[PDB]
């Protein structure tokens, strides 16, 4: 789109940081010990990448979604780890404090967190409730000073590094949808225990495991907003959140496109160097201008969000095409590497596996399309 | 008529003064009709002039000056190569080659410093001048302006001149240029041609002073070379005063050190020396190594040698290395692949040492020799200390 | 306490290296940084204020308005005011004219105890600025510098020279260059950047510095630049011959000589 003279400078921020303090011998190491240095962490959390799109009127920074998307771009560029590690307190986690939490919670819970104290883990799926969240199985029941919780959340990205943890459990079986609260939960309460963490393709450096919920008691002064309301609390913080993951898709993209033309100015074969023979230049263009067509795609969401209007429709289509591509370019780029691609120590590699959840987590293509379809189809 | 002497007009003119031939606002040869002091003046004292410049000469005296740097009284190999080709600046325009020097008992270098072939050479052996000091030579230098002017007055671009040189030229007002390459004088109008690499050496510009005199210039070192030593000419050796003060030079040294860097990155370097595959044995790093020390730069390694165990990823450089644009490298025993040269493609030259000619690093060696580096390579330090370094 | 700090924007020399084989290389659109020097003295202010608290800093330039957003970026780090130097006579001046045209902006602000630049800017390559300004105002000058602690009132400090370094004292107030050895510069903040943009920036102009109108920048230039060319590059990667193993080396070496640093 157009960017405002503020947001240059923050793009010019992100990059000089994430390009200088995520070196390849860092990344090297994430990938074989999945752990991500609490350093850097805190180091990120000082100069405010923490608290990007939260105000200076609860202590964050003052800025605008399209300084998120900004940040959520050029940092997922250089590593996908390290966007994930971004990307929570400032939508998954301090979304649902920003919108259905009373000014207590707020003061002992979102400073923390964006000052890298505290870590937040948002708990939504379950075994048997992934893109049909509605269907939950997690129980909350009110017994007067406090709420008593039997349930199982799968994939909870960043939990077992988490002090506390937003968790949606049923509250009026009957209601499903209409019946959902959300709680703020202490994993280091009762009955809580964590599940072993999961071996994944890719974005290996932050742990992600089960929360098992065993007759825990959950004070009611620690529930989000009112009783029944946590359906809509989630998907408002879904909205934002999509908006991060294509974020994430357009940054990577980007990145892998750029390794692509860089080993296709310096590999020479029949004489040529490979940029000069036309399949690979032709291949190189329709990449570039796929990627830019769907950056506005994802820039005009981001701006609708900051104008107020309801940006839900045009945030999942850039969650959907923004992935789609994503991995559409990732491979062309191993393929243009040729050989050399399919060895961990080009970067490239890594930026593949990496970009291959991007259709499924924060709602599959497919439930983007239901959602757009849904939204066109009413009549 | 009634200026009230009010010495709030002081500094702001432009050569900080004009005042004490006795007083404050008895100014002379240096009014520029500025317009900074048209009201400063609480009651609008001299008010006209102005569109009047400075511009008479009988500015056209002699002078051709080495400045010789006198480390632990010990000229510097930086001034025999000053003395090398100002000599030759001296000569084509016609004027002695006249040398300053400040030490604090520096005896021998009088004729160390006549017999390099400079005619006329000045001396301040005051013990106040034992160590570096940017006032103390600024107030003796600026000293022997007023009375011997000179119209050349050259620098060396080591750390001592490169702080001299800019202190003085804003207290003669006159013009400087920064570590120059090389010099002449057009023949017809006395001035000088200077010469010098700016834009980190992509953008070459020969700036010259036409409204300053002397002329003055931070030389780099190793540009020129040695002149004749040992005629042992004259010399005509020239008393300076060494008038100091009671506090005219807040510079005070506390501690002078003399460190050995042994570590530097090889992307922080300016001189590097690769070995790869060629070398046999993890061993031969002990020669490039040497070969490293004469420059000062540090070695580097390709992928087949980490590999083998005979170094580190640290040193490593291509694609799946790390990248260096130094501004020489060496390319000993490498195969070549794309996988290398692309990490290095923008060193400023390259050196190639290979023994198999239909190696492909020779497409980019901007000078290559065909063998054993084990042989080639110590040939070369060879020759390397018996110029000079 | 009052540091003023002399930043210059300059253009990014590291990546404008590339020409065309028929080209002088002035580019269209050059990305305009801060001089990485200036960068490691604003950071030695900013330690100074994240130690003695209340000691405030004022950035200044002269440029052009293009200059007003590096400004910003100053402040984004941390810096308290900005003050810019621009006038249709300032531009295309040497160091002299340079030099004075910065210290008579510099007169004009709350009076300051200490003033830092850096070693040289990428884009001239002069290291004379900055000592010019501080003997102009008939200051101490200490260079090269590589480690600065100033002592509650006079300042010690490293200089860094080619075969090591001099611990030096010097009474305040006083004109130091900084150069890239001494700190890592800190980055600036997303609530850095907000507020940096809201502060105002205070521009003056030849008639409003109290200056001279008539000889600045170009008027009262004693150097003046006159040939602006490219050097050539060599291109042939002809090899060296010989008879003997030492024989080559010498041509190389000889050759490696004339025409360069050696
Ligand atoms: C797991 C594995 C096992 C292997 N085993 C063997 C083995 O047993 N034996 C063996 O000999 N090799 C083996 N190889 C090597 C492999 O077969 C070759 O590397 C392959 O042919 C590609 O080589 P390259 O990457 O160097 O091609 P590159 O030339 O480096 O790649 C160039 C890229 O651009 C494209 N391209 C190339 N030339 C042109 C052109 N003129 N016009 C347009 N596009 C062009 C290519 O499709 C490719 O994507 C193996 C490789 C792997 C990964
Ligand atoms: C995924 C991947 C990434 C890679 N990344 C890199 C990288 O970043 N950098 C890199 O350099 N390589 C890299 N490589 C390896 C690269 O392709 C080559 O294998 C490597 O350059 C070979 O080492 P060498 O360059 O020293 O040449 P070699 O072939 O190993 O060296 C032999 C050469 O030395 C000559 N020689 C032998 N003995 C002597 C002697 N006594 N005196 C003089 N010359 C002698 C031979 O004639 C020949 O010219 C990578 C490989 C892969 C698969
Ligand atoms: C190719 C070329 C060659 C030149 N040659 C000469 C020459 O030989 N002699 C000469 O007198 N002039 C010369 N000039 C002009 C001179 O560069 C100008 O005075 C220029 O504005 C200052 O740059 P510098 O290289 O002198 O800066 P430097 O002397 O390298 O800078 C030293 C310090 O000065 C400070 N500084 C300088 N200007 C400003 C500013 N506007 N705002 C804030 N801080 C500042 C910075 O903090 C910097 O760290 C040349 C210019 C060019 C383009
Ligand atoms: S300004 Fe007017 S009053 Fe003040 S000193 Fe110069 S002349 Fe005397
Ligand atoms: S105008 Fe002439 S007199 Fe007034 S200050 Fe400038 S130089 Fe000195």
């Amino acid at each position: 789109m157009y960017f405002s003279e503020q947001n240059k400078m923050i793009r010019k921020l992100a990059r000089d940081f994430a390009e200088k303090e995520l070196t390849t011998e860092i990344l090297d190491e994430v990938e074989e010990s999945g752990e991500f240095p609490q350093e850097i962490l805190d180091k990120m959390a000082k100069f405010g990448f923490f608290g990007i799109k939260i105000p200076k009127s609860l202590g964050g920074s003052g800025g605008d979604h399209m300084s998120y998307v900004i940040c959520m771009e050029e940092f997922a560029r250089v590593s996908g780890v390290a966007s994930v590690y971004l990307s929570s307190p400032n939508s998954l986690a301090g979304g649902p404090l920003l919108l259905s939490g009373t000014e207590e919670q707020i003061e002992k819970y979102l400073k923390p967190i964006i000052t890298g104290k505290k870590k937040l883990a948002f708990a939504l799926t379950e075994p048997g409730a992934g893109s049909d969240a509605g269907g939950m199985s997690t129980t909350a029941v009110d017994m007067g000073d406090y709420y008593l919780l039997n349930g199982r959340k799968t994939f909870i990205t960043m939990a077992p590094l988490c002090d506390d943890a937003v968790i949606y459990a049923k509250t009026d079986m009957s209601k499903g949808t209409r019946g959902i609260s959300a709680f703020i939960v202490d994993l280091k309460s009762e009955g809580v225990s964590m599940g072993k963490n999961e071996h994944k393709m890719g974005l290996i450096g932050c742990a992600t495991s089960d929360i098992i919920m065993e007759d825990v008691k959950v004070p009611k002064e620690n529930r989000l907003g009112e009783v029944n309301k946590g359906f809509s609390n989630a998907m408002k913080t879904l909205d934002v959140g999509r908006l991060g993951v294509a974020s994430q898709s357009i940054g990577v993209a980007q990145g892998a496109l750029d390794e692509a033309i860089k080993y296709a100015k310096e590999r020479k074969q029949f004489g040529k160097r490979i940029a000069d023979f036309q399949a690979i230049a032709f291949m190189i263009a329709d990449m570039a201008t796929k990627l830019e067509a769907a950056k506005l795609l994802v820039y005009n969401a981001a701006s609708l969000m900051d104008n107020k209007k309801n940006a839900t429709k045009e945030a999942s289509m850039a969650k959907f095409y923004a992935s789609e591509i994503c991995n559409e370019i990732c491979a062309k780029a191993v393929q243009i590497h040729g050989g050399y691609g399919y060895i961990k120590e080009y970067k490239v590699e890594r930026m593949y596996r990496d970009c291959r959840v991007f259709t499924i987590y924060e709602g599959t293509s497919q439930v983007q399309q239901m959602v757009i379809s849904g939204m066109l189809l009413k009549k | 008529e009634k200026c009230i002497g009010c010495s709030k007009c002081q500094k702001s003119c432009p050569f900080d003064a004009i005042t004490i031939e006795n007083k404050i606002a008895v100014i002379g040869d240096a009014c520029t009709n500025c317009g900074t002091c048209i009201d400063v003046c609480p009651t609008e004292a001299i008010l006209q002039e102005g569109t009047e410049k400075i511009v008479r000469d009988l500015s056209m005296y002699k002078g051709v000056w080495v400045f010789a740097e006198q480390r632990e009284g010990k000229i510097m190999p930086v001034v025999f190569e000053l003395l090398g080709e100002g000599k030759k600046l001296a000569n084509e325009i016609g004027t002695e080659l006249c040398a300053i020097l400040c030490g604090s008992n520096v005896a021998e270098l009088t004729d160390e410093l006549f017999a390099y072939g400079a005619d006329k050479v000045y001396l301040a052996d005051a013990p106040e001048l034992e160590k570096y000091t940017t006032d103390g030579y600024s107030k003796i230098i600026n000293e022997a302006i007023g009375l011997y002017k000179p119209e050349i007055v050259l620098y060396g671009a080591t750390h001592i001149g490169r702080d001299l040189a800019p202190c003085l030229a804003v207290k003669v007002n006159t013009g400087l240029t920064a570590d120059c390459t090389k010099l002449e004088i057009d023949p017809d109008d006395k001035k000088i041609r200077q010469t010098r690499p700016a834009f980190g050496g992509n953008l070459m510009a020969t700036i010259v002073c036409p409204g300053s005199r002397p002329q003055m210039s931070t030389v780099r070192p190793g540009v020129m070379d040695k002149a004749a030593y040992d005629p042992s000419q004259k010399g005509e050796v020239i008393k300076l005063d060494a008038t100091f003060n009671e506090g005219d030079i807040r510079t005070k040294v506390l501690e002078i050190v003399k460190t050995t860097t042994d570590n530097i990155s090889i992307s922080d370097a300016d001189f590097i020396v690769s070995g790869g595959m060629g070398l046999g044995k993890p061993e031969g790093f002990e020669l490039l190594k040497q070969l490293a020390d004469k420059l000062g730069g540090t070695v580097a390694t390709s992928r087949a040698c980490v590999d083998a165990g005979w170094a580190d990823h640290a040193q490593q450089v291509g694609q799946t290395g790390t990248t260096v644009k130094p501004q020489i490298y060496f390319a000993c025993g490498i195969s070549g692949a794309i996988q290398h040269i692309a990490g290095m493609q923008d060193s400023d030259i390259i050196i190639a040492i290979n023994k198999n000619e239909n190696a492909p690093i020779f497409e980019v060696a901007d000078y290559g020799i065909v063998g054993d580096l084990y042989k080639v390579i110590p040939a070369i330090i060879e020759e390397l200390d018996k110029i000079g370094k | 306490m009052r540091i003023l700090v002399c930043a210059k924007q300059v253009p990014d020399t590291n990546e404008v290296k590339i020409d065309p084989k028929t080209g002088t290389m002035i580019r269209e659109g050059v990305p305009s940084i801060l001089n990485p020097d200036d960068a490691n003295a604003l950071e030695a202010a900013l330690v100074i204020k994240d130690e003695n608290p209340g000691t405030e800093v004022i950035v200044m330039t002269m440029g052009p308005p293009q200059a007003s957003e590096m400004l910003r970026e100053c402040l984004a780090m941390g810096a308290d005011e900005a003050y810019l130097l621009s006038d249709r006579a300032f531009g295309g001046a040497d160091t002299w004219a340079t030099s004075a045209t910065l210290a008579a902006g510099i007169k004009k602000v709350k009076k300051v105890d200490l003033v830092l630049a850096g070693r040289q800017a990428i884009d001239g390559d002069t290291a004379q600025v900055g000592s010019q300004i501080a003997q102009r105002l008939k200051m101490p000058v200490v260079t090269y510098v590589e480690d600065i602690k100033i002592e509650d009132k006079k300042a010690i400090v490293h200089r860094q020279m080619e075969d090591g370094y001099e611990v030096i004292e010097v009474q305040l107030p006083c004109l130091l260059t900084c150069v890239k050895e001494l700190n890592d510069p800190r980055y600036m903040s997303v609530g850095g950047i907000m507020d940096a943009y809201e502060q105002p920036i205070t521009i003056w102009n030849h008639e409003d510095i109290g200056l001279s109108p008539e000889a600045c920048g170009l008027n009262a230039s004693p150097t003046q630049v006159f040939r602006s060319f490219s050097p050539p590059a060599k291109g042939g990667g002809e090899m060296i011959t010989g008879t003997t193993v030492n024989e080559v080396a010498g041509s190389l070496v000889s050759k490696l000589k004339e025409k360069h640093i050696i």
